[PDB]
């Protein structure tokens, strides 16, 4: 399976 | 709508797990590589890796 992408930028 | 190309098992509580062939509605796709999706098959909603799904009919 494809590599998972990094998590999204958390919002503040 | 989108369809899953692979299965995906949630890695955090607010992810959405899904199966290959499952139809998903994309509800937010502006926050990064992880999209908020609503499963049309299970009714559940959570984040998914956008590279595991593709546009469907």
């Amino acid at each position: 399976a494809p590599p998972l992408p990094p998590r999204n930028r958390p919002r503040l | 709508t989108f369809v899953a190309l692979y299965d995906y098992e949630s890695r955090t509580e607010t992810d959405l797990s899904f199966k290959k062939g499952e139809r998903l509605q994309i509800v937010n796709n502006t926050e990064g590589d992880w999209w908020l999706a609503h499963s049309l098959t299970t009714g559940e909603t959570g984040y998914i890796p956008s590279n595991y799904v593709a546009p469907s009919d």
